[PDB]
């Protein structure tokens, strides 16, 4: 137990979480454009002229 | 003068041959100058509503 001073150490290992990338990378998944408006059908001419 | 329709509460007739002031004038005292009976002075008592 005399605790000498060893050498330089090599080089350096180091550990640490990997993410998963299977799931991105994918094609992009957006938010569906919502529609333009268009006109309603059964639109008729309600109004007459008087006499 | 030629009626088209006439039932309760709506007529449609013709002028045919009168000018604009004339019918102009017609339209215009039946809009706003031909005298009607409408309430004008309201005594309230109670109103609670």
């Amino acid at each position: 137990g005399g605790l000498t001073c060893a050498s330089a150490p090599q080089g350096t290992l180091r550990i640490l979480e990997g993410p998963q990338q299977s799931l991105s990378g994918s094609p992009l998944q957006p938010i569906p454009a919502s529609p333009p408006p268009q006109i309603p059908p059964g639109l008729r001419p309600r109004f007459c002229a008087f006499g | 003068v030629d009626v088209v329709h006439m039932d309760e509460n709506s007529l449609e007739f013709d002028m045919v041959g009168i000018d604009a002031a004339i019918a102009n004038a017609f339209r215009r005292i039946l809009l706003a100058e031909v005298p009607t009976m409408a309430v004008e002075k309201v005594l309230v008592y109670n109103n609670t509503s």
